[PDB]
RNA sequence: GAGUACGACCACACUUGAGUGAAAACACCAUAUCCCGUCCGAUUUGUGAAGUUAAGCACUCACAGGCUCAGUUAGUACUGAGGUCAGUGAUGACUCGGGAACCCUGAGUGCCGUACUCC
RNA sequence: GGCUGGGGCGGCAUAUCUGUUACACGACAACGCAGGUGUCCUAAGGCGAGCUCAGUGGGAACAGAAAUCUCACGUAGAACACAAGCGUAAAAGCUUGCUUGAUUAACGAUUUCCAGUACGAAUCGAGACUGCGAAAGCAAGGCCAGCGAUCCUUUGCGAAGAAUAGGAAAUAUGAACAAAUCAUACCAGAGGUGUCAGAAUAAUUACCACAGGGAUAACUGGCUUGUGGCGGCCAAGCGUUCAUAGCGACGUCGCUUUUUGAUCCUUCGAUGUCGGCUCUUCCUAACCUAGCGCCGCAGAAGACGCUAAGGGUUGGAUUGUUCACC
RNA sequence: UCGAACCACCUAGUAGCUGGUUCACAUCGAAGUUUCCCUCAGGAUAGCUGGUGCUAGUAGAAGUAUUGUGCGGUAAAGCAAAUGAUUAGAGGGACCUAUUCUCAAACUUUAAAUGUGCAAACAAACCGUGCCUUAGCCAACUGCAAGGCCGGAAAGAAAAGAAUUAGAGGCACCAAGUGGGCCUUCUUCGGUAAGCGGAGCAGGCGAUGCGGAAUGAACCGCUUAGGGAUAUGUGGCGUCAAAACUUAUGGGCUCAUUCUCGAUACGUGAAAAGGGUGUUGGUGGAUA
RNA sequence: GUACUUCUCUCGUACUGAAAGGGAGAUGCAAUAUGCAUCUGUGGUGUGCACACGUCAUUUGCCCAACACC
């Protein structure tokens, strides 16, 4: 990086992949977007007006503002002793709702459809054990281990 | 050598004993060291956490401060068991502001005269920290209060004033000397108003 | 660069209020008149002996100056002032 | 003399020394005045008629104390 | 000037302090009480002189 | 089992050369007063329905090109940590660990909604 | 003025924009690499509609490699004011139609540089009046470089009319009053600092001075060895013949510190800074002297090599010379 | 005394520059970097640091894992894939087709290791034909937005390898010194190279000795209150010199004639190409 | 020197605009270009010593200081 410009440092960061060209597609249109919301940061390139800077590109954030073609997110961005929490200002098109939150509230829910199920039993599936926990291994078929006078005419090709 | 970081980042400033030359002070100090050790009570040990700290971190509340505060917590009692004590560890000053105060039995180091004669004159008591422990010796239904210490002049100036986002006091003796650039939107700039953190 | 001698824009008082047609003519004008304000002070101070008492400017780097537009509402009276990037040759010239 | 040197080498010791504190809690500030107006006009709109049925809650329960004893 | 101390504006720049080299305009008032002792003694010899004009 | 209208993912859907297509659709088509648009009713626009599956579209096919997934390439290349390790060096092996890519082989050649309709 | 592999001269690394260095977030230096900026545009801005581009191939009076028509192919190989990158195919390109969103925008927030200050540029909004479009929608310039403090000067807004009273609504001041001028104020713009967070600026000193600097040049010494010097390896060829008696190209591997550079580690409250004379000593890459191998060594003279530094190594013309020549 | 005399005074002239700056012990303990400056031997500013603290001693904890989920274009690889270089033959002089040798900091389909953003149960999230409120959305309306209120449950986070902590979080005031750095593993640019110049991630010296490499700022071990014991680290056991009074009842290899064979990494703090029927091993082929 | 003294002076209790000028409570009713009444009172919400009544550190009450949103 020679200038310091807004875009300075990116011809491959703002690149789209190879065959993925293409302007932003409808689903990512007919997708809202409510305040508080986990979202991941991800310009896309084929929509000029309200990028987010280069440094934003890949964060995830809670959304805060919602405007009719914009959005807001809250990024945190480590600065010398201390996080500043940053406010920008994106145009949607490079916002997508983030996975982040998933597997947490998912192990929510199969806990409470678990503690309904035991509240009146039907039972509950099986405890999963370790596996590395003893036991007697009866082996189909054992072989041999040993370095081969054939095996060093492999490893000088040719 | 242990490796510990620090080690002189865990540690904290307390001071237990205290700055002041008041032979009386040194003589509450005297009371509840003893008895904030011994008592087995939360009030009893605060007191003496709060007798020793110096000036500044104690700040008077005015009278009708403890009126309305404790006009406030005695809608909730039962109507039968009433005896909160306002107890201070400050100095109680008077609210030329308010009038009509009832009868509170406050407690603290000092009081104000007018402060004082306002509390009697409408019926309540003045007792200080020799009485309370014959009285409270548990801090037992005492109601204790602080002081009202963010108003002051000097938290005031604290931060910069150039800050955006920071309303805050600069000093100089001649107000009328800086308001002219950085304050002004119509030269050089104003300072933001408001900045989110 | 080419601008045109009128153009519809705005009016904003309450007698204009809508697209009003305005005529366009440039802003270069103001003629330093004596007894402003800084200039009575410079007299008094630049006179008497001592040098020149106030820098002059020399050192010259811009080819060039921003364009100010004086609009003139055609139907509701006021003027405006509309500022244009730096161009060297500015005309006004009908259409094109 | 060449004055002119750079360098980051001591710094992310010295960002560590007091440690790089942590964000502040999304419910610490918020303070909505970015913001999209008609939703936040909405929203005080509703936020002052919180006030008075939260201040007259306070009032039955005055009673409501008193009248039990 | 470093930090945020308010910005002075003494005026002392002239020559006051009597350096070796200067005289400079200082004044002092530790004769103050005994012309104070001296204005009363003159308000009484003039009462003593003046008796018994008020 | 299909068609049409709207679609989501956007080649397992594309590209090329062949083959076959029930009904209903789709379309090609016939035409140019009126609305409309051009050098040209070609595109287009308005009127309608005599003709054909020839073409589009749907489907099947090809030791087809491409593309998808998995193998192999290969625990090789590279690499985080280590040495009072080897070597004059260039570099390298070793120790605790992560671990690729193309060619090459095999297998696949769209899928999923709403609405109306055809046997 | 400044930066500066001493200073000067040159340059601009001084404000700046794209690719790279840059090490798969961000950040990252050099007088590192490869280029840009101070402008240009009433259309090259805004929008709707129709179309498809560079090129290739078949065919058509003159007409050809190259004119215009026609068909087919055509993932962008074209274009988008310009440097570069990125992005775009029923468009962001091209043609065409209507237009002024290149205006105003209540002191909204935020990004970039960063002290999380300003400036510049940019993103997201809310209000006014609009433009194009059947409509959804799009537009506050041409995405992203194309720029400017305090003070001073200067222009624009505060039309008329009404108020029994300064209010919801009439711009304020000239301070003993009141008018009309004049001046000033509050708001938004322009005139500019390119050293670009913004002084008003030509030389010489060998007659020179001071404060300091080994933070920094002119000696030695140190590192390095390109350059100079010296040597080896391979063997195309020369030597009538025959690579190696003696040489040895194209290549290639080293050594030395008697050359010149490069650097700037030591010395600036001071290491006396060319050459000769004098005097001693050391090194060997050996000129003579001792012993020897080998030859394109018949003898004579000599070539090449080995051990070996014990001994020796001159008299002069010219030049301040070292060097050089007789 | 002269490229501006002498005397006294303004005058203790100004200096970002050189020199100096007098008692002890204790608790702590840096910086040579950022931004701006006619700025580069200096300052202001953030950072580092000390003092005073405030605040309800596990809160808004983390220079680290695991799980989930995002981001990426360096090393590698590729030219039989685009862009740019590029050698040769063949097939149907140039061409055309398919291959071929060789490449890229300013090329790329593909694409690591190390990294980086967030999340992982107490102001939160999850659940409800709950209710209230709106000048928010809509052709709905008890749907969606928001602030609440009232109920529900709460392994307080199971099982699956399924975390750990010398984890009191958080806020504030005042202020010093520093703003010439230098060295090293690894990455790394200019240079033939440099004990040269310039950076990245870190660790050190600076400021710090002590044990060790004979010696050395920085290497190795180690981190220092005043003492004793036992044990060790790096490095060592022929004498110097503590330890094999020259250990083993261990295996090989090596003879080096004047800078004298070799023998402490970092330390080219010294050696290469090329040679040797010196000696000691091995691999392949061959005659008997 | 100590002892004594006042009207005043001055820093404060209020700020804002260039200025002419203006100038701050709560609740209820209520919408009146100065609405009306009451006056023992935190403007509201989330977090938050001590205290109080409970419970197996913690539920609720009030929450002082203080932080944040209005």
């Amino acid at each position: 990086v020679h200038s310091y410009g807004y875009k300075s440092g990116t011809r491959h960061l703002f690149a789209k992949k190879f065959r993925k060209h293409g302007a932003p597609s409808v689903s990512t249109i007919l997708t809202n977007i409510k305040v508080g919301d986990y979202v991941d940061v991800v310009a896309d390139s084929a929509v000029r007006e309200g990028m987010p800077h280069k440094y934003y590109h890949g964060r995830t954030g809670i959304v805060w503002n919602v405007t009719p073609r914009g959005v807001g997110v809250i990024i945190n961005k480590p600065v010398r002793t201390r996080t500043l929490r940053k406010r920008i200002c994106v145009r949607f098109e490079h916002v997508r709702k983030s996975r982040c939150q998933e597997a947490f509230k998912a192990k929510e829910h199969q806990f409470q459809a678990y503690l309904a199920a035991k509240k009146a039993g039907k039972a509950l599936p099986p405890l999963k054990k370790s596996s590395r926990m003893g036991g007697i291994v009866r082996p189909k078929n054992v072989e041999v281990l040993a370095r081969r006078v054939a095996d060093y005419e492999a490893m000088v090709p040719y | 050598g242990v490796d510990l970081t620090g080690i002189s980042k865990k540690s904290r400033v307390i001071r237990h004993h205290t700055y002041s030359t008041n032979p009386y002070i040194k003589l509450l100090i005297k009371l509840y060291k003893f008895l904030a050790k011994r008592t087995s009570s939360g009030f009893n040990k605060v007191v003496y956490q709060r007798l020793i700290k110096s000036r500044s971190n104690r700040a008077p509340i005015s009278l009708s401060r403890i009126a309305v505060v404790m006009k406030r917590k005695a809608v909730f009692t039962a109507k039968s068991k009433a005896a909160p004590i306002a107890v201070v560890v400050g100095d109680v000053l008077d609210d030329v502001r308010m009038a009509r105060i009832p009868a509170m039995r406050v407690c603290a180091l000092r009081f104000s005269k007018s402060a004082r004669q306002s509390i009697v004159a409408a019926g309540g008591e003045c007792l200080t920290f020799d009485q309370l422990a014959m009285i409270a010796p548990t801090g037992k239904n005492t109601y204790l209060l602080r002081g009202r210490k963010s108003g002051r002049e000097s938290v005031r100036h604290f931060g910069a004033s150039g800050v955006p986002g920071s309303h805050s006091k600069p000093y100089a003796t001649n107000r009328g000397k800086e308001t002219k650039r950085g304050r002004r939107t119509g030269r050089s700039y104003k300072r933001k108003a408001f900045r989110h953190v | 660069v080419n601008y045109p001698k009128k153009k519809v824009m705005h009016c904003g008082d309450a007698r204009c209020n809508a697209h009003k047609s305005f005529k366009v003519v440039q802003y270069k004008a103001g003629k330093a008149r004596l007894f402003a304000r800084g200039k009575r002070r410079y007299d008094r101070k630049q006179s008497g002996y001592g040098g020149q008492t106030k820098p002059v400017f020399h050192k010259k780097a811009k080819t060039t100056k921003k364009i100010v537009l004086k609009l003139q509402c055609s139907g509701c009276k006021s003027i405006r002032q509309v500022v244009l990037k730096r161009t060297k040759h500015f005309e006004l010239n009908d259409k094109k | 003399a060449k004055s002119k040197n750079h360098t980051n080498h001591n710094q992310s010791s010295k960002n560590h020394r007091n440690g790089i504190k942590g964000p502040v809690p999304l419910h610490l500030h918020n303070s909505k005045r970015g913001s999209w107006l008609p939703a936040l006009v909405n929203a005080r709109r509703v936020r002052k008629h919180n006030q008075k049925a939260a201040l007259k809650k306070r009032r039955e329960r005055i009673a409501a104390f008193a009248a039990k004893n | 000037p470093k930090g945020n101390n308010a910005i002075p504006h003494v005026h002392q720049k002239k020559h006051w302090n009597p350096c070796s080299s200067q005289k400079g305009n200082v004044k002092v008032f530790l004769n103050q009480p005994a012309q104070k002792h001296r204005r009363r003694r003159l308000r009484l010899l003039k009462a003593k002189k003046v008796f018994p004009r008020p």
